[PDB]
């Protein structure tokens, strides 16, 4: 359960994000969706206390910020830089990274960890090359393979279906169905407004305050898009 | 030419640790180099260099370390860059440059009143054809425990360096590390003050980190190709100086230039 | 102390040229560094005052005009900057400082071949009690000839400084304008070589128009104040150094420093620390 | 008439526009809606070529970069330096500089259209105050004089509505309509889905291609609007 009180970010003058109070329930696969750049992605951010914000979140009776071991988050692919000298493998380890404390080396127990994760989104051939060298959709397997090496009970994904080929967007769904299968939640904030019953079973509409949360038939409705959309 | 810079590192001894002070620079500097120019310091780099005069300056009428107040001064002229920006109009890149250009300005005043001004141009620019046996220990003791620190930290260097926004969502300080970055930074400007002088220092981190960031396929081989880059340039740059009676410390800045220019087209993935 | 300097310009010839001299570096100076920050070019106004040392030392040793030598090395270096970053995945900051911190090194590697340990010092560091009359009135020509540049070019430097998205859609040549701040830069740095010295230049530039920008409310005015803070902050400096015997160069710059330390906390906008505070 | 043909920009590797051809006529008041950050506002550059583009555009006969003097450009309030040291007469009046010569300066005649700009925008009493000093409404207005004495034929506003407060909006739109009365094209790039009947006679619906284009009752439909922000893949 994710429960959200209050939650708001301010860009300078104006909120960016205003007065979010919710509870989500899983097992799921959720869809944050509404207009580009009018909270979508802040609130994860926010959420997790990535950024400074002014209100509270929960995982299960305890703080989210008592338990970030517990979530994954995967950013958009944008602000990664690609020439940073780093192999595929490499860059799933890094999910591996909290597991381990100081003065400690991972050892071949975590490596299988790496070779099963790029296996499972289909990139067992890709583990020696620089990330540079791969394709969008190819990098995103990448990153959904960093984040399944974490073991997280939450995945908070950011736009993780925008610009990648049919391939990779059928392995990175197929592995979200696997994970909501596993009894887990999977929050996601979506580039637009395709597919949302397909993808989504639980839909979060935002603009700036939520217009509209609750299961997807329901909420995804022409009013409700108007009114975010529409904004007046 | 060669038979007389080997006959000299023999029979001269400013010249043996001249030798010895200028490898442990290159190594050290290429290495931490490797974070600046990959995290996008490379400007505020340079600035640390100069807020560390005033601070051994003022260490030396004191009589303390010269590490204690360079780390001081050091991180004083990162605050106020940052309080600069929160408080005012001015930008960044403004505010970074009136910082670093008013503490060099405080360095060369405080240096005048104590020291000579033949010992502000060693201290900005080398001595590195005379360095004594007590700087060369502590230059190699200062250097081995930043190699240290990089070495124990490498998984949290490297995960904060390449994603920041990962580190963040796992809960780590992100900001020690940054600060941790800075330390080694102001530890590097003091052992660099025996070799190419605070003016240089940051020719020595970012260009064999940009000449290694052309070959490296991970970090942990662009810290070692960039530390052999910063320990060939500055052994060659010295036999530049010593053979043709010229400035060591630039010799070894071009040396390392120069290596980055062959670097530029015969690099694999420059031509791919 | 005040009396003896008044006194000093009276019989010294040194010091008038030393006054004079500074004056005219800290006005002209000031008023190219207010289109230096506003445009954001703090970084690069650093840069080409280290690319200018090789050209204006290579200039001294083929008998050329130093003028002309600082313009080529100073385009060379901004040449390899966009060059770098256009063959290769290195940054602009990191092409900017490899650039800058070579051509430094190769500057006082030509200087050393040529002229003494002296000449070198005085090059980065000052020399304002040792300029001779015709290093004087060229400063006052190419002086005036910056002043009047920016004068007949007011309104064009005006919107690209503050709009260059406006400029490109009336069909303005943006690169024009960008090239001829930089050539007046080089102008500039050869000239507060004399005051200041290679490795302060940038100081000059930016402190003054810092200093301005808390309280102009237009860029005429800003002119003006950044060029009466930095004449100001040269003729203390002078006094500063003359009289305490210290350098003439880093008093210059921490007089320029404190001003505006000072208007940090007195300015009008500054003053909008109620609106942080509540 | 605008006349757009074959039109592409590509920021980096992908491609922001997609074969952009089209012709308005006016005089109009045309919105060019559709998902932030797909098209809309890197049209309004790519036409002015003031960005890399693969294609031409034309303004009657005569090409659109032969012929800027006719068009007026009022970027999104994100872009201007608030904090730059310039008045609102001062601002307004940089609309000019292109009708001014090199050796040549702004006489009497010059900030009387300066001063008749603010007037009709309502900021007379606003001319001797910083652009800082200013709300995010009363800024736009004074783009909106800056466009007015240019006396460009064509208009291009690339969000003059977002972030403002509903006094500004009704003054700038009465100032647009009053352009439209005066037979001149309005283009502009909204910042959402409002007021589009209301504002709009034309509407360009774009998501990198150009989905839609025509008239507001007919163009703006849930059909072509669900096809462009699902991006060609709506579920009901
Ligand atoms: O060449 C002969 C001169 O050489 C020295 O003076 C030199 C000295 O080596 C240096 O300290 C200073 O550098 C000042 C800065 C040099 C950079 C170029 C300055 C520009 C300024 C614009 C006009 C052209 C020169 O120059 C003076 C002469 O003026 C000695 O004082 C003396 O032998 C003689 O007066």
């Amino acid at each position: 359960m994710i429960r959200i009180e209050n939650l708001s970010v301010s860009y300078k003058e104006t909120l960016a994000l205003k007065d979010i109070s919710l509870v989500l329930h899983g097992p799921t696969i959720t869809g944050i969706i509404g207009p580009n750049g009018a909270g979508k992605s802040t609130l994860l951010k926010g959420m997790l206390g990535i950024i400074p914000h002014q209100g509270q979140a929960f995982l299960d009776d305890k703080e989210v910020k008592k338990s970030l071991h517990r979530i994954a988050y995967v950013e958009q692919k944008i602000n990664i830089d690609y020439n940073f000298p780093i192999k595929v493998k490499e860059c799933v380890s890094l999910g591996l990274f909290p597991s381990i404390p100081l003065f400690r080396s991972l050892k071949a127990k975590h490596w299988k960890k790496v070779q099963e994760a790029l296996e499972i989104v289909g990139l067992a051939d890709y583990a020696e090359r620089q990330i540079s060298q791969l394709s969008g959709g190819q990098f995103q397997r990448v990153l959904i393979a960093r984040c399944l090496v974490q073991e997280a009970d939450y995945i908070l994904l950011d736009e993780p279906f925008a610009g990648i080929d049919s391939v990779s967007e059928e392995i990175i769904m197929n592995t979200l169905r696997d994970l909501k299968k596993a009894g887990k939640t999977v929050l996601i904030v979506h580039h637009d407004l395709s597919k949302i019953p397909h993808y989504f079973d639980q839909v979060l509409l935002v603009n700036r305050e939520v217009i509209a949360f609750g299961p997807t038939k329901e909420t995804f409705t022409e009013t409700n898009l108007k009114e975010a959309y529409g904004n007046q | 030419m060669i038979a007389e810079f080997i006959d000299g590192l023999q029979k001269f001894h400013f010249l043996q640790n001249a030798l010895i002070t200028a490898i442990v620079v290159g190594i050290v500097a290429g290495a931490v180099g490797c974070f600046i120019i990959l995290r996008g310091m490379s400007l505020m780099g340079d600035a640390i260099s100069h807020a560390v005069l005033p601070g051994v300056a003022l260490s030396f009428i004191l009589g303390l370390d010269f590490f204690i107040g360079a780390i001081v001064f050091g991180l004083l002229a990162a605050i106020i860059i940052t309080y600069i920006k929160g408080n005012s109009i001015i930008k960044s890149d403004t505010a970074i440059g009136i910082t670093s250009s008013s503490f060099l300005a405080l360095g060369i005043i405080l240096i005048g009143v104590a020291k000579s001004s033949t010992d502000l141009f060693h201290i900005l620019f080398g001595n590195i054809l005379a360095v004594q046996d007590t700087d060369m220990f502590i230059t190699m003791g200062v250097g081995a425990a930043i190699l240290l620190l990089i070495w124990i930290f490498f998984k949290q260097l490297l995960i904060t360096s390449f994603d920041e926004l990962l580190a963040k969502a796992m809960g780590m300080p992100v900001n020690f590390y940054h600060y941790l970055l800075m330390v080694l930074l102001t530890l590097v400007s003091v052992t660099a003050m025996q070799s190419v002088g605070t003016i240089l220092i940051v020719a020595m981190l970012i260009t064999p980190a940009a000449t290694a960031y052309l070959y490296a396929n991970s970090l942990k081989s662009m810290i070692f190709l960039s530390s052999t880059f910063g320990a060939t340039a500055s052994v060659l740059g010295l036999f530049i100086g010593y053979s043709f009676n010229v400035a060591a410390g630039s010799s070894i800045v071009l040396t390392a230039a120069s290596f980055f220019l062959i670097s530029f087209f015969i690099a694999p993935k420059q031509r791919y």
